[PDB]
């Protein structure tokens, strides 16, 4: 938390941003067209601000540092002109200190890192002071010359567009035109209303986005060559108004890339004791459940409100896994509201629970002729448990009038006991492992989904089709059109 | 079945320490407190102290507070008791007794072991 | 501590009473009195535990009760195999317990 403030505070520095800032609204290929759109753009011939944080001051001195947080109204346009890698990344959040999950974007000379976590930023970002449980991560390639970025956040989605154009004429924004191609479409779902830059004389221009109605000119290959802004002059307003200057099926879906790590919980060796059950959170994966039921190694695969051979086409937001080891004839106690003490002193289920239950046999794995003695379960407590509560406190349970002051004696007892496992027993005392799956979803983009299919494209027989959701009917054939290498379909 | 086996005899000298072991076969070891008892030759029985095999908490009698220790090795099913710095008049016999409760101190001592004979003299 | 009569006699067939006199907060405080039978050399064996409750193996001929600050045993029926002495135990207090002196049982057989 170094203190390097300088306190100069010279606000007024403004420059004209003109014919600058037009991106590709959506992923389509159109050729020789004049399209019209109503969306968030930067007004032509506007005032952008010229921050000059680090500066060589007058003789005998070079010190100023005034890069503050700025309002994030609807989106932002950020332009930089640096001869080196001096600026590095950004921080986004509401209050930036353990109240809303903040977002960090940084990068090396060779790698880039995006992370959403509940930070506690210090003053004048060695950048933060602590980190905790958090949600998302990502790695890819890192992002004179001029570099321009456009940041938008809508509907639980963060979108970043970028462009690199080399100039050497002057420090001001050049006259001319260049569109900005799409780069990143992260799902996060947090809310943002302030931001702050970080760098390691520095100058950058910042401007704000507003809703307008643009007219765009697509040329022969599909690159926005020119644009005109309505509502600027009567002339351009007239420019706007005049608009001038079956046999079978086919299903085809992408590869199956990101398998989901169920090979850990169902294969590990040191699961738990009954009162210290773990909790594993799984997200951002493609999970196939068909491999599980057919495994034939399970002897209890009950379910609640899922209908197993129906779920494979559903997407949730969070999936949790719990795991532990209990004695034999208590697998009939992990269910909706019940009581056999292991449902109301160690583990408790909600009434409207939607999940699945697993139970192996483990006779030949945890056996010990002497006795395993390593698994503990609770026996004494004054009050029952609300759903999903852990208690690892070994306090001495009073059972009499006199306070014993933490002395295990005549009326103060120990609240734990050990399972005596051994191989000469039978079913009903042998150890059964248990894994419980729970599903949840709320107001957030889905991440966990089932695996989709593909059906051996046929082109010369005029049939149905479903290309990644663009259903239709017709005859298919190969073309010579070259898209841009991000566009999907062309209308 | 439920059995306790105690170690062999022992002869020591004044100013020395002695340690005896009691081994449990049958039941599940954790879950029953264990008491020790001493019988003098010709006198009456007396109480020694109790220990627990699950936590480790232990307690003695009022007069035997200084020179007595006692532990439990919950891996090979055994419990040890050591009395140090024996006067020659402490010739007696020591018994290990198991309680019959379940994680409670109750006091019905059954079953008992066999009994060690300890002899301390200046010879 | 506490004590009881150190002598007792008996004859086959009939019944005798053997006592154990309690103190203020030795026997009359809490209900944990138990009595044992001690052959000459072997280990003891439970004859009665916690008030008058009895394990399986000991016949019903044994009994007991607690008259405030006094415990007792009565054997209505004698098979001459019971000649050794007997001991009475109770929760003395503060996780420390006390036994009794013992009472030799004499038969005329
Ligand atoms: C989708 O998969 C096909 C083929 O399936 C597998 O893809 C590999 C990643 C690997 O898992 C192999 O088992 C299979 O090949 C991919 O088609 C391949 O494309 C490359 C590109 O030139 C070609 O050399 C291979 O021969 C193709 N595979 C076959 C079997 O001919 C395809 O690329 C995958 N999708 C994407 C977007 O890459
Ligand atoms: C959990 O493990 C079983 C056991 O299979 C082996 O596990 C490891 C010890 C290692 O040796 C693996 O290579 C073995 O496969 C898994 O069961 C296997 O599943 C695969 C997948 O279909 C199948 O081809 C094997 O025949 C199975 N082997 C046995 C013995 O059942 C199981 O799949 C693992 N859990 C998960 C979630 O995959
Ligand atoms: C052995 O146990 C005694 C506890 O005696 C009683 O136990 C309970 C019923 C409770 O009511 C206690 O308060 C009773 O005293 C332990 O003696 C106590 O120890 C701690 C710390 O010294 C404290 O509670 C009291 O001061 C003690 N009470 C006394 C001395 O009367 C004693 O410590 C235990 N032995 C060991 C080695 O821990
Ligand atoms: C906004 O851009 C215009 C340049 O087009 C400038 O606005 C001038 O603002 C000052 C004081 O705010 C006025 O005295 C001038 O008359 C304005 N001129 C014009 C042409 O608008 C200025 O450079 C930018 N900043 C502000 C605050 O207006
Ligand atoms: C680059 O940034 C990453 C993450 O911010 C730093 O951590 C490295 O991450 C890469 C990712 O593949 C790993 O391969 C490296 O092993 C990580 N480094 C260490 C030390 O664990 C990384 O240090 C940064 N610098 C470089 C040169 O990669
Ligand atoms: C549209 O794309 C086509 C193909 O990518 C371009 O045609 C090539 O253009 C380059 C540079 O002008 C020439 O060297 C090639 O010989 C052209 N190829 C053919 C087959 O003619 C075309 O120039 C692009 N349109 C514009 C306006 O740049």
């Amino acid at each position: 938390c170094v203190n390097l403030t300088t306190r100069t505070q010279l606000p007024p520095a403004y420059t004209n941003s003109f014919t600058r800032g037009v991106y590709y609204p959506d992923k389509v290929f159109r050729s020789s067209v004049l399209h019209s759109t109503q969306d968030l753009f930067l007004p032509f011939f506007s005032n952008v601000t010229w921050f000059h944080a680090i500066h060589v001051s007058g003789t005998n001195g070079t010190k100023r540092f005034d890069n503050p947080v700025l309002p994030f109204n609807d989106g932002v346009y950020f332009a930089s002109t640096e001869k080196s890698n001096i600026i590095r990344g950004w921080i986004f959040g509401t209050t930036l200190d353990s109240k809303t999950q903040s977002l960090l974007i940084v990068n090396n000379a060779t790698n880039v890192v995006i992370k959403v976590c509940e930070f506690q930023f210090c003053n004048d970002p060695r950048v933060y002071s602590s980190a905790n449980n958090c949600t998302f991560e990502y790695v890819s390639q890192p992002f004179k010359n001029l570099r321009e970025f456009v940041f938008k956040n809508i509907d639980g989605y963060f979108k970043i567009y970028s462009k690199h154009t080399p100039i050497n004429l002057v420090r001001d924004l050049p006259q001319g035109f260049s569109a900005l191609e799409p780069l990143v479409d992260l799902p996060i779902g947090i809310n943002i209303t302030r931001f702050q830059t970080l760098l390691a004389a520095a100058a950058y221009y910042v401007g704000y986005l507003q809703p307008r109605t643009f007219l765009l000119k697509y040329n022969e290959n599909g690159t926005i060559t020119d644009a005109v802004d309505c509502a600027l002059d009567p002339l351009s307003e007239t420019k706007c108004t005049l608009k001038s200057f079956p046999t079978e099926s086919i299903v085809r879906f992408p590869n199956i890339t990101n398998l989901c790590p169920f090979g850990e919980v169902f294969n590990a060796t040191r699961f738990a004791s009954v009162y210290a059950w773990n909790r594993k959170r799984i997200s951002n994966c493609v999970a196939d459940y068909s491999v599980l039921y057919n495994s034939a190694s399970f002897s209890t695969f009950k379910c609640y409100g899922v209908s197993p051979t129906k779920l494979n086409d559903l997407c949730f937001t969070n999936v949790y896994a719990d795991s532990f080891v209990i004695r034999g004839d208590e697998v009939r106690q992990i269910a909706p509201g019940q009581t056999g003490k292991i449902a109301d002193y160690n583990y408790k289920l909600p009434d409207d629970f939607t999940g699945c239950v697993i139970a192996w046999n483990s006779n030949n794995l945890d056996s010990k002729v002497g006795g395993n003695y390593n698994y503990l379960y609770r026996l004494f407590r004054k009050s029952n448990l609300k759903p999903f509560e852990r208690d690892i406190s070994t306090e001495i349970y009073q059972a009499g009038s006199t306070p014993c002051n933490g002395v295990e004696g005549f009326n103060c007892y120990f609240p734990l006991q050990s399972y005596g496992f051994q191989p000469t027993n039978g079913v009903g005392y042998q150890p059964y492992r248990v894994v419980v799956l729970s599903f949840e979803l709320l107001h957030a983009p889905a991440t966990v989904c089932g695996p989709k299919k593909s059906t051996n494209l046929v082109k010369n027989k005029c049939v149905n089709f479903n290309f990644n959701g663009l259903t239709g009917t017709g005859v298919l054939t190969e073309s010579n059109k070259k898209f841009l290498p991000f566009q999907q379909f062309g209308r | 079945q439920v059995q306790l086996v105690q170690s062999g005899a022992e002869v020591k000298k004044p100013g020395a320490s002695v340690k005896v072991s009691c081994r449990a076969s049958g039941y599940t070891f954790t879950g029953y407190y264990i008491h020790w008892v001493r019988q003098a030759p010709g006198q009456g029985l007396e109480w020694m102290g109790w220990s627990s095999p699950i936590s480790g908490a232990t307690n003695y009698t009022q007069k035997f507070q200084g020179r007595v220790t006692l532990t439990t090795d919950t891996s090979i099913n055994t419990a040890y008791m050591e009395l140090s710095r024996l006067r020659p008049d402490d010739t007696a016999v020591y018994y290990c007794a198991r309680d019959i409760a379940f994680a409670i101190v109750t006091g019905s001592l059954d079953p008992w072991g066999q009994g060690t004979l300890v002899t301390v003299s200046s010879a | 501590v506490l004590t009881q009569p150190p002598s007792a006699s008996g004859s086959p067939g009939q019944s005798v009473t053997i006592s154990c006199t309690g103190t203020s907060n030795d026997v009359g405080g809490y209900n944990y009195v138990s009595w044992y039978q001690h052959h000459p050399g072997k280990a003891p064996k439970l004859m009665i535990y916690e008030v008058t409750k009895r394990p399986s193996g000991v016949p019903d001929r044994f009994s007991g009760s607690k008259s405030g600050n006094t415990a007792s045993l009565t054997v209505s029926g004698l098979q001459a195999e019971d000649e050794a002495d007997y001991y009475c135990n109770s929760y003395a207090g503060s996780n420390n317990w006390v036994f009794g002196g013992g009472t030799k049982l004499t038969v005329l057989g």
